[PDB]
RNA sequence: UGAAAUUUUAGUACCUGUGAAGAUGCAGGUUACCCGCGACAGGACGGAAAGACCCCAUGGAGCUUUACUGUAGUUUGAUAU
RNA sequence: CUUCUAGUGAGAAAACAACUGCCCGUACCGUAAACCGACACAGGUAGUCGAGGAGAGUAUCCUAAGGUGAGCGAGCGAACU
RNA sequence: GGUGUAGUGGUAGGAGAGCGUUCUAAGGGCGUUGAAGGUCGAUCGUGAGGACGGCUGGAGCGCUUAGAAGUGAGAAUGCCGGUAUGAGUAGCGAAAGACAGGUGAGAAUCCUGUCCACCGUAUGACUAAGGUUUCCUGGGGAAGGCUCGUCCGCCCAGGGUUAGUCGGGACCUAAGCCGAGGCCGAUAGGCGUAGGCGAUGGACAACAGGUUGAUAUUCCUGUACCAGUUGUUUUUGUUUGA
RNA sequence: GGUAGCGGAGAAAUUCCAAACGAACUUGGAGAUAGCUGGUUCUCUCCGAAAUAGCUUUAGGGCUAGCCUCGGAAUUGAGAA
RNA sequence: GGAGCUGUAAGUAAGCUAUGAUCCAGAGAUUUCCGAAUGGGGGAACCCAAUAUCUUUUAUAGGAUAUUACUUUUCAGUGAAUACAUAGCUGAUUAGAGGUAGACGCAGAGAACUGAAACAUCUUAGUACCUGCAGGAAGAGAAAGAAAAUUCGAUUCCCUGAGUAGCGGCGAGCGAAACGGGAAGAGCCCAAACCAACAAGCUUGUUGGGGUUGUAGGACUCCGAUAUGGUAGUCUGUUAGUAUAGUUGAAGGAUUUGGAAAAUUCCGCUAAAGAGGGUGAAAGCCCCGUAGACGAAAUGCUGACAACACCUAGGAGGAUCCUGAGUACGGCGGAACACGAGAAAUUCCGUCGGAAUCCGCGGGGACCAUCCCGCAAGGCUAAAUACUCCCUAGUGACCGAUAGUGAACCAGUACCGUGAGGGAAAGGUGAAAAGCACCCCGGAAGGGGAGUGAAAUAGAUCCUGAAACCGUGUGCCUACAA
């Protein structure tokens, strides 16, 4: 996927609009990620899993990989990403600055 | 099987016909004649058609 | 606890008559308050089975014989071996 | 398996002690609710044992050992079958 | 287009002109401000049929012109599915159960007890086939059980089959079958000798008791037997040789 | 264990051959053939029969003609009353 | 290739991964047992062996490894009746078995219903089925041909000839070929004469040379050339390309509705990319892509280049020799040719008889003469052609869950049958499980709240939710009516 665990991204699509978080985790099968305080889900959990009331649980939902750009880590701003091969080591480009990663 | 052992003549079908033209089939046979000939040396008993014989040229050990 | 055959829709009487000539349903007349339960089997030409009887199809099948035409076998001759 | 020689033969036999002996089946039903009958089906299912009194008897009636009370019942006590 | 005159029942059937369905092309449109579809309405046309509203619905669809068809159903004892009628009707599949106590949300039906009753050349006890886990233990009551069910041959989870001697194989053969070569034969193959396979038969060494919830001539205790190996000892034979 | 459908087996009944045997069952030829029965789906407009002759292994089938419909040509107008 | 991964498949549990995992492609290792199954047996997936080596035990028992079917080829040894021999037997060696792709090809064997409005000739039809053999294609193929325009010059297949000529209870029907136009194109080897050698028994077999044909050729004899060209050969390289993973690849933000924007509105931008798919509704510019550019360690495939290899002679003479025999052909009986015995050629099978050979032989639809054309009884041969179980990339006025494969789903399954065999049903929550924590009635099931959600009358029998059918409520009517 052209984003990755840790990355920082903007959400441009889905009731989180304009939000920012870090990738908390990465699905490529389904092309989907997760974003931290992003997508927030209540969970009606039984306390089954070492919780000793079930209580009602925010977590995270993943949501599609194309609904988020990754920010620029040099400028903050969301931007496309292309790949040029530096110091002979692949690697992603911003392309509205062509700063690295 | 049942093969002139030098010609290959074997047994095939025919038809019957009779004068009213009907047609069934039968079975027409080589003269096929046991005889004992000199197979690479050794005598053998082998199937043989009259007609190959007929020009003397098998041997008749 | 819980089927089935049947079933065009039915608020599904009687007599005489009529009618594809044997009507619960048509005509005239008569009788009959509404809904059931236990019984009977006259009718619904009741159900079940596209009648096996009968006839027809230039249908089928099994069988018979001095039907027709063939034929396996059996036998006789010529001829080859 | 027992004998006979032919062959084969340098080891044999006895007692004693210790030791070795593989694979497959082994549950359960089996005159049945577990098998054959589409069913937890009044049918069918080879062989063995199969007691006592009266009795020829494994007949018959009632019983022993043993097994079972049958997978819808409670009333009523009409016709009809 | 107007007037006039005439005509306009109809099966087989001929002719003509249309409605609607799906799809293609082009153009022009409509749709989360709600498409198709569904439903209701007192709407329009001469007919097949066409609109427009309300509700439901949640993402595709009209209109015009032309094109192509799996293009229109009410009947075929039509096929498939669903649901009726009969009807809360037939039936609930040979026979004795009663009560007390217990269990449990719930008991004619499950457990325990007592009496009663039934089979007893069997409805008892073993086994072969067949079945193939139905066996035991602990749970369950959805479905199955012709009622009920706390229960089951059901469902769920664990567990259970111990052999030198029993039956089979490492033994033997019958019928029959396979069959090196071989014989025969359009092909395929058919037949068959040697040799094999093949029990329902022949041969063949262990029994008694005990033990588990479930195995027992299999495990355990006791006491055996059969085949063989090693070793100790004892006898006797080593080639006129057991 | 053996005998297998153009067959087997039959103390003989057309009797049995996997719950229908005058010729098993299954698959294929195969969508067999059916002058026979049933069925064949939207609308309106115009016109509208026949159930006869002849021949037919033909008689509830078929062919030509007659009767219906659509288009066309032409006439000294030939039709009807 | 570069960050997650340990399938479906959640859940735990334990782990792996920038020392590069998972994953993708090439190559290789392992690959139990049954199955042609092949050490023997057998009721497939099991049982029991022999030989040799090794292994466990003090030892037997036990375990592992290798070999051990049958037939065919070649070789060697042994070796009967029987003397030599041969047969048998043993060993070694050789290559077959079986399965397919329900397709295509060739061959053996070969129906019936049906049509003829009956039916036997005929038709269905040399079809279905069975069996054998195959190859990627097969079959055919290098004229004893087609013709008679005067000529053509192997075969195959397409168009046309033509529903013609014909065949036919002259019925029903069956039905060509040549010419002409195209696709594709390619021609070559032996036998024989004769020569050399070898071996035995002047010929007679083996070997090599020789030679290959119809305007006759060849031998043989003379001459002259030792070249010139070609190939349908090779796991021979070298080289290129290609197949099997991949890399790169332009351009949008706002505003309105909305749960969500890709929709609406306003301004932009890209295009060798406005194919397509996905993304919370309909996206050229968000993602995967597309246009375009680039890429292969390894292994195939193709093409070139080279190498090696194999073919490749002209002229003049005929004195003599050779040019495919139980053959061609004929009688009888069948069959194939569109041609059903017919006037019937031509081709083939069985049986019997049975030639000529260059002054020769065959054919030109009985047959004869003339003329023309050709040279059988030996072999091989690519391309055009047929088919698709499979693989890759796509297409569709093709289907859209009673349709489309029987099978969109754990389908040839469940189920049925002794067996061959027959053979189903069954797709859709939501954008995302966010799959209803907690409370209440209830033993549970199931409900009512409370929540999630845009929506729960989307609650898992989950999109929409028709009709039959069943029920609740009631505005009007109904107990003298056929
Ligand atoms: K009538
Ligand atoms: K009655
Ligand atoms: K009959
Ligand atoms: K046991
Ligand atoms: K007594
Ligand atoms: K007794
Ligand atoms: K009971
Ligand atoms: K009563
Ligand atoms: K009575
Ligand atoms: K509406
Ligand atoms: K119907
Ligand atoms: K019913
Ligand atoms: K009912
Ligand atoms: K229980
Ligand atoms: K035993
Ligand atoms: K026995
Ligand atoms: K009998
Ligand atoms: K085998
Ligand atoms: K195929
Ligand atoms: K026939
Ligand atoms: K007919
Ligand atoms: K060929
Ligand atoms: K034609
Ligand atoms: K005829
Ligand atoms: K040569
Ligand atoms: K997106
Ligand atoms: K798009
Ligand atoms: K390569
Ligand atoms: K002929
Ligand atoms: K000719
Ligand atoms: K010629
Ligand atoms: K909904
Ligand atoms: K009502
Ligand atoms: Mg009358
Ligand atoms: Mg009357
Ligand atoms: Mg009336
Ligand atoms: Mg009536
Ligand atoms: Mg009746
Ligand atoms: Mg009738
Ligand atoms: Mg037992
Ligand atoms: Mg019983
Ligand atoms: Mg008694
Ligand atoms: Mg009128
Ligand atoms: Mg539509
Ligand atoms: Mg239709
Ligand atoms: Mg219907
Ligand atoms: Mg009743
Ligand atoms: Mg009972
Ligand atoms: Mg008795
Ligand atoms: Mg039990
Ligand atoms: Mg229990
Ligand atoms: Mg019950
Ligand atoms: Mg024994
Ligand atoms: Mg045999
Ligand atoms: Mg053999
Ligand atoms: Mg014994
Ligand atoms: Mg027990
Ligand atoms: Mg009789
Ligand atoms: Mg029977
Ligand atoms: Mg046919
Ligand atoms: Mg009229
Ligand atoms: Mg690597
Ligand atoms: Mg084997
Ligand atoms: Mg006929
Ligand atoms: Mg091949
Ligand atoms: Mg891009
Ligand atoms: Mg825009
Ligand atoms: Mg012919
Ligand atoms: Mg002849
Ligand atoms: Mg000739
Ligand atoms: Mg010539
Ligand atoms: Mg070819
Ligand atoms: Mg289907
Ligand atoms: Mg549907
Ligand atoms: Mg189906
Ligand atoms: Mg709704
Ligand atoms: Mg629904
Ligand atoms: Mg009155
Ligand atoms: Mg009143």
């Amino acid at each position: 996927m052209f984003v990755k665990k840790g990355d920082k991204v903007k959400v441009i699509t889905g009731k989180d609009k304009n939000k920012e978080g870090v990738v908390l985790a990465a699905f490529p099968k389904q092309d989907k990620v997760i974003v931290e305080g992003v997508n927030v889900v209540k969970k009606h959990q039984k306390p089954n899993q070492a919780a000793p009331q079930g209580g009602i649980l925010e977590v995270e939902a993943p949501i599609h990989v194309s609904n988020v750009m990754v920010i620029d880590p040099s400028n903050g701003e969301a931007t496309k990403v292309a790949f040029k091969e530096v110091d002979g080591k692949k690697v992603r480009v911003s392309k509205k600055t062509g700063e690295v990663l | 099987a049942k093969v002139c052992y030098f010609t290959g003549r074997k047994t095939s079908s025919g038809n019957n016909r009779s004068h009213a033209m009907n047609s069934t089939k039968r079975t027409v046979k080589p003269n096929l004649q046991k005889v004992r000939v000199l197979i690479d040396g050794k005598p053998k008993k082998v199937w043989v058609s009259t007609r190959a014989l007929k020009s003397g040229k098998i041997e008749r050990v």
